[PDB]
RNA sequence: UGGUUUCUCUUCAGAUCGCAUAAAUCUUUCGCCUUUUACUAAAGAUUUCCGUGGAGAGGAACAACUCUGAGUCUUAACCCAAUUUUUUGAGGCCUUGC
């Protein structure tokens, strides 16, 4: 019916889970039919996704900026935080 | 609303009130000569509405005074301006076939009543007569189709709101076969000028920048003064004498002071179309006033000629875009040569305008005409050019004021009545009140 | 035709970071990328999952073998979709 | 669709192909098709080892290419 | 030394003859007069003196009622016809001279301009 | 007011782009720099129109003519003439989609002002030639043929008016076709009887000669139409499907393939039929069949026009059924990408005929490099003048380097030599100017190969002058002073009236003669100003 | 995410129109010329009248409606299994890090 399920998150601060088990984080701004993945201001984690850890909630942080993902490698999203206003 | 009253009732009070001489009637004697300060006004909308000598009867909507005192005609003309033009161009053919075929032309006595007669009443000697036949030129049934059923009637396409909106008459949607129709009845009236590089001086601006300076133009406009060792004549080579049309053409380099001047729009890229004779001939086709091609080359270039096993081949359920589709059908043609029209015939569609704001003979005066003429005729041509340029130039922008609607606020009073009469009973009206 | 897809058409010209599905990294301008995302690219640095690096003149890289690209942020301001 | 890789740039030309499974060969671009399966010529191995070992004219399926690189300028 | 101009002019059949007539009371020599293929319309390319083409347009599309149409480009310069030192012409002062002596008479008019 | 230069007021309602424009600008690939001449009027402004009009939504639409935006003065807009070469620049994408940055030089097309069709030439190194389908070559087409192939650039026409065969000439396909290929024939005649180069042969199948009606926003390459032709039907290589339609080459339906001969049953071309047969089916039930079988026309082509779309005249009617079938001007963005040397490759054959020296060990490798960085150089041709300021900004082309605002200059004249450096003096970047023609909008910066307005360094930029960096060790020559088509030769001998303010008076003409460049205003022995015009 | 003919009132619009074109007042020259009107023909400054457009309000309908074309639980059969994608060359093991 309404095609909405990405189109809503779009804009918005999205946690998106690679194959190989790696973590990206960015604003998600367009997709496909693939599920290819545009990510603005995107970083990449490996450790963790912090909730929060008391010793540190940032270890093997990669500043990457404008991505395009291949959807073949996207496992899973979900929403990270609002959309930056700008 | 304040409705539309029955006709006799206004034909009865100026009937009763007759040369305001009966006692009964003297408390209205003050308020006729009040009505005196608007017989300019009711003179005009009278003559605003003459009927158009295709017509027999024209009703109009009157605005009267509830004593008689006086007859509005409450109606501005809207005329649709290609049917206007039409309808001219079908009354000049027909009074030049009538003026060729008929032995004497008795012209009508001016004084057309003696001046003692009294003036006549409507009811009796007019009411009752059938008019006449009128003027209205008989139109081919086959080749004037789409115009004959309505081309002669007053407001002829009025309650139907395919072509028109409403009985307000302001917005007028055709057919191109309605227009090439339109456009081949009104061609007497017309030119054949395609593009205006004919008014290279001869138009507006070029008649501005002469009344600016002192010049006069050959066939063109003369006007009064608006101002009222370096030239010497041993170091200036007198090669070709100084055409005094370069002044217009180029008005700065040759002139010493040039105020007040205008600026002239000098060339358009010459519109080129080839007018068809018969629709036997295709719409378009090679035309045999057009110079052939033949094209001729030295050495072949090596143009591009993809050759055998390139193994491209179209699909399937690809054809050319529009082969379902005629290359021209009957009505090409014509709508190409409603393309190069003048400005009411080269449209679909427009807003009506007034019997008064549609000057049928402006463009013969415009252009300039063959030597052969009179000199009256010249010096006349001359002197409209000249009228049209002293419209063309003290053109203040029309100034946008609060409407006022003089009509509106008598008939918003209790004084008035409104009814629906003949055109020549309200002439007589107002000439009776007048008197 | 998908919308990053154009996008990725766009950066044609720019320098981009591709990274494949065994993890070699690499940096340089792209010259062509088609439909599929088959990469074609010029004047190389690669770097490897064990660190070292390397130049290339001219690579070509398939499509389905690519995990992700990098381009860049001159492209950032399709805000319509 | 049913695209053709922009290949004939490439075309009789030396390079260097990165297969799956950690493999590479060296040879000569001698064709493809719509799925980016190659002919190579000359061909050859170049084992783990470092030992590099001649196979011919051979068929590469687009599938198992993960990458080339020309050994030549285009 | 005198400039010529190149002209080209774009014209109807009978503006043909008219432009002709217009250009050889220039001192004109039309080069070519051939028609444009696919128009009805002929190209006439010629030569003009550069002191006789001022105003040549505006004549030209005042006797043709603006159906022809005239540009001119500068490419040329070539002898003038007269004697340019000769004592025994006198020069009259605002009548045009003809062509024997047009070299003499724009002598005259330049040394007089400025030079003396 | 002193202001005549018709309302600037910078509001661009342009689709998505600010920082898009200066990022394309960073590129210094990506930019285009095109000229475009024509003989007289031929639509090049209207063209212009349309590209504008493509470019800005939601305001640009213009009714029963425009023309503003090369046409932008009081007298450039009653005479008809473009009597400017007003530039403008905009950023419209490609049939790929990968939006351009092009820089169009819109120059006159009137003989007497080739001046301003030179000077636009030399800052662009791409020409773009326009005739009139219904003239062929003209005297101005001939004229800026020899001036194009004389200063080293690119060449490619584009045929306009094609409507004028259909509408006025009414011309049959075929006929119509046979004048197109003899417009195309006659310009690769002149071209090979000028230049000793060979790569330069224009041709339909090659991409670069397009088809393009003006006032009807028509424009189509071959490969635009089959693209629309492939965007419509399924997966065809348009590529390749327009490599085969012009010249002499017809469709067999029954091997569905194009031969040279092989059906000889009185046949059409590819062209003929492809081309030339809807688009006159579309040019003519338009025409003459609104009322009766034009929706039955336009829903064979999936346009959609709303109730009030379909009751126009036929002028904006006709135009907008071929603005919703031919869609964007991607034919023209084809034929300058794929065939204008953007000014990495265009930096070479002109810095080896603009500069004095020439290819050697210093000046000219860091010219060819093109990195907007190093020794700063430009070249300003163009004296734009200001509404009511006496200034008059200048405009050039950055080579080398960047230019800053605040950035101090040193403008080398052209009396200036490397041994005479009197002539030289130095200023400071008022402003930076980038311009929309009708519009202008400022910039911190300007990188390589990018045009830019300079405001404040007017004083010693009469006619032909270089910028350089200030007080630097980077010496080296000016480019070359500018070679014309034409000889100014008509002499006009001028004197005021009242001879008490001969300062003024030779102060404005002064102006203008830093305004035009083949304007020469001198005084001779007898105490008499001279003006020599074209 | 969805519907107009006529009448009146109010208000805002004349830097490219009303694709037509009148008269008046003032001030300055004039042009004739018994003086005043009535005028000649120009420049300028202002106004009146015949017309016009946008918006809003109300009235007079003599048009007819809500599983309807478009949905926030209905409705374009087609984005539904052979190398470039939504159907695995997977499978197995081990070392390093708080
Ligand atoms: N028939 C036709 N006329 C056109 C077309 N495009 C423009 N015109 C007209 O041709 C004349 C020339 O148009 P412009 O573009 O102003 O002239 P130009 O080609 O820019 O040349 P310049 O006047 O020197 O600037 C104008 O009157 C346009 O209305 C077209 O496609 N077809
Ligand atoms: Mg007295």
């Amino acid at each position: 019916g309404k095609s909405s399920k990405m189109l809503q998150h779009i804009d918005y601060r999205m946690r998106c889970i690679l194959q190989d088990g790696r973590i990206f984080i960015g604003t998600f701004k367009a997709f496909d039919k693939h599920m290819n993945l545009i990510l603005c201001d995107c970083d990449e984690f490996r450790k963790i996704k912090p909730k929060n850890s008391k010793q540190a909630e940032r270890e093997e942080k990669r500043v990457l900026g404008l991505v395009l993902l291949r959807g073949e490698n996207l496992v899973s999203m979900t929403v990270e935080g609002p959309p930056p206003k700008d | 609303q304040k409705e539309d009253m029955p006709p006799e009732h206004v034909r009865k009070i100026i009937r009763d009130h007759g040369d305001m001489t009966n006692r009964k009637f003297r408390h209205d004697k003050r308020v006729y000569l009040g009505a005196l300060k608007y017989m300019p006004h009711a003179v005009l909308k009278l003559l605003e509405n003459m009927p158009m000598p295709w017509e027999q009867i024209r009703d109009v909507p009157v605005l009267y005074h509830i004593t008689g005192a006086i007859s509005f005609v409450n109606e501005i003309p809207w005329v649709i301006e290609p049917v206007y033009i039409s309808q001219w161009g079908s009354m000049w053919i027909m009074m030049r076939r009538e003026k060729r075929d008929r032995r004497h032309f008795k012209r009508m006595r001016f004084p057309p009543f003696d001046d003692e007669e009294p003036p006549l009443d409507y009811a009796d000697n007019i009411l009752d007569v059938e008019p006449l036949e009128a003027i209205q030129l008989e139109l081919d049934p086959e080749e004037d189709a789409p115009v004959l059923d309505w081309f002669y009637d007053h407001q002829p396409l009025r309650d139907s709101r395919k072509y028109v909106n409403g009985s307000t008459y302001q917005r007028w949607q055709f057919t191109l076969p309605m227009m090439s129709t339109l456009y081949r009845l009104a061609n007497q009236l017309l030119t054949d000028l395609v593009d205006d590089n004919y008014f290279y001086l001869f138009d507006l601006k070029a008649f501005f920048t002469s009344k600016a300076l002192n010049m006069a133009i050959p066939g063109g406009p003369k006007f009064e003064p608006l101002v009222r060792e370096f030239n010497d004549i041993n170091k200036i080579i007198i090669r070709q004498p100084i055409r005094t049309e370069y002044k217009i053409a180029f008005p700065y380099l040759y002139n010493n002071l040039p105020h007040h001047v205008h600026l002239t729009w000098y060339h358009t890229p010459n519109v080129v179309f080839i007018k068809t004779e018969d629709p036997d001939l295709p719409a378009f086709y090679f035309d045999p006033l057009i110079n052939p091609i033949s094209h001729r080359h030295s050495v072949k270039s090596q143009e591009p000629l993809p050759d055998d096993d390139e193994e491209f081949e179209l699909p399937e359920f690809v054809e050319p875009f529009l082969k379902d589709t005629p290359l021209y059908t009957d009505n090409t043609a014509n709508g190409i040569a409603l393309l190069w029209a003048p400005r009411p015939f080269n449209l679909r569609s427009g807003r009506t305008r007034r019997a008064l704001d549609i000057p049928l003979v402006k463009n013969w005066y415009r252009e300039h005409c063959p030597a052969g003429q009179p000199v009256k005729v010249r010096v006349s041509y001359q002197k409209l050019l000249k009228y049209y340029v002293l419209n063309a130039l003290k053109h203040r922008p029309p100034k946008a004021q609060k409407k006022r609607y003089l009509f509106r606020s008598f008939k918003a009073t209790k004084f008035f009545q409104s009814t629906k009469l003949d055109w020549v009973e309200v002439g007589l009206q107002v000439c009776r009140q007048g008197y | 035709i998908g919308v990053p897809i154009k996008v990725l058409h766009e950066a044609e010209g720019h320098i981009v970071t591709c990274e494949t599905n065994t993890g070699e990294v690499y940096r340089g301008k792209l010259i062509e990328a088609e439909d599929n995302m088959n990469c074609q690219m010029s004047n190389i640095t690669v770097t490897y999952r064990d660190g070292r690096v390397a130049q290339l003149e001219q690579v070509y890289i398939r499509g389905s073998k690519i995990r992700f690209l990098i381009l860049p942020d001159m492209l950032k301001n399709m805000l319509k979709s | 669709k049913a695209h053709p890789p922009e290949l004939k740039k490439f075309m009789d030309k030396k390079l260097s192909l990165k297969l799956n499974g950690g493999r590479h060969v060296q040879g000569i671009l001698r064709g493809f098709d719509p799925f980016m399966n190659l002919v190579i010529d000359e061909c050859v191995e170049m084992a783990t080892s470092g030992q590099q070992n001649n196979i011919g004219m051979v068929v590469i399926r687009g599938n198992s290419i993960i990458m080339l690189e020309a050994l030549e300028r285009v | 030394m005198e400039p010529y101009y190149f002209v080209e002019v774009q014209a109807p059949a009978d503006c043909v003859s008219a432009v002709y007539t217009v250009l050889a009371r220039r001192r004109g020599h039309v080069t070519q007069d051939a028609p444009i293929p696919g128009s009805p319309l002929y190209t006439i390319k010629a030569f003009i003196p550069a002191i006789d083409s001022f105003g040549f347009e505006t004549d030209l599309r005042t006797h043709t009622q603006g159906q022809a149409f005239s540009l001119s480009v500068f490419h040329h310069w070539q002898i003038v016809p007269g004697d340019p030192l000769d004592k025994s012409i006198v020069i009259r002062p605002l009548e045009p001279q003809p062509a024997p002596h047009l070299a003499r008479e724009f002598m005259i008019k330049t040394r007089r301009r400025k030079g003396l | 007011t002193k202001k005549f230069t018709l309302m600037e007021q910078t509001l661009p309602v342009t689709v998505y782009e600010m920082d898009f424009l200066a990022d394309l600008m960073d590129n210094s690939e990506l930019i285009r720099n095109v000229t475009l001449c024509g003989h007289l009027h031929h639509g090049k402004t209207c063209f212009v129109d349309c590209l504008i009009e493509q470019t800005h939504p939601e305001i640009r639409k213009r009714y029963d003519q425009d023309l503003c935006y090369t046409d932008i003065l009081f007298t450039e807009q009653e005479r008809g003439v473009g009597i400017k070469s007003t530039p403008v620049t905009v950023v419209l994408p490609d049939t790929k989609g990968k939006s351009y940055l092009f820089n169009i030089m819109d120059t006159p097309g009137h003989v007497n002002f080739s001046d301003e069709v030179t000077a636009g030439l030399r800052i662009s190194d791409g020409v773009v030639l326009f005739i009139d389908a219904a003239e062929g070559v003209m005297l101005n087409t001939e004229r800026l043929i020899k001036h194009a192939v004389q200063e080293r650039l690119a060449v490619t026409v584009c045929i306009n008016k094609i409507d004028r065969l259909i509408l006025e000439l009414k011309l049959p396909p075929t006929d119509a076709y046979y004048k197109l290929r003899h417009i195309v024939d006659e310009v690769n005649g002149l071209i090979s009887m000028y230049s000793t180069d060979e790569n330069l042969i224009l041709s339909p199948l090659l991409g670069n000669v397009c088809f393009s009606s003006s006032q009807y926003s028509i424009c189509f390459t071959l490969g635009s139409f089959a693209k629309i032709y492939a965007d419509t039907f399924g997966d065809i290589n348009y590529q390749e499907f327009a490599k085969r339609l012009w010249g002499d080459i017809y469709f067999n339906p029954k091997t569905r393939k194009f031969t040279k001969k092989a059906p000889t049953s009185s046949s059409q071309r590819s062209f003929v039929e492809f081309i030339l047969e809807p688009l006159y089916k579309i040019l003519a039930q338009v025409v003459g069949d609104v009322d009766t079988s034009l929706p039955r026309t336009l829903d064979e082509l999936g346009i959609h026009l709303t109730k009030e779309e379909l009751k126009l005249n036929i002028r904006p009617l006709l135009r907008l059924v071929c603005k919703k079938f031919f869609g964007e001007f991607t034919g023209f963005v084809d034929m300058c990408v794929q065939h204008i040397p953007s000014p990495k490759v265009g930096a070479k054959p002109k810095i080896e005929h603009t500069y004095t020296g020439g290819v050697d060990s210093d000046l000219g490798e860091a010219m060819s490099d093109c990195d907007p960085d190093g020794p700063l150089m430009c070249h300003t041709t163009k004296m734009y003048s200001t509404d009511d300021g006496v200034q008059f900004h200048a405009f050039g082309r950055v080579l080398s380097g960047t230019i800053h605002a605040g950035q101090p200059v040193k403008v080398l004249g052209e009396n200036y030599t490397l041994e005479d450096e009197e002539d030289s003096q130095i200023c400071t970047v008022g402003r930076l100017w980038i311009s929309v023609a009708r519009y202008h909008i400022e910039v911190n910066r300007v990188p390589a190969g990018n045009w830019v307005l300079i405001e404040g360094v007017d004083q010693p930029i009469v006619k032909t002058a270089t910028i350089t960096e200030p007080r630097g060790n980077e010496e080296a020559q000016i480019f070359r002073p500018l070679k014309f088509n034409t000889t100014s030769v008509i002499k006009i001998a001028v004197e005021p009236v009242n001879p008490s303010e001969l300062p003024k008076m030779l102060d404005g003409l002064r102006k203008v003669n830093k305004s035009y460049p083949s304007l020469t205003t001198k005084v001779e022995e007898s105490g008499e100003h001279v003006i020599l015009g074209t």
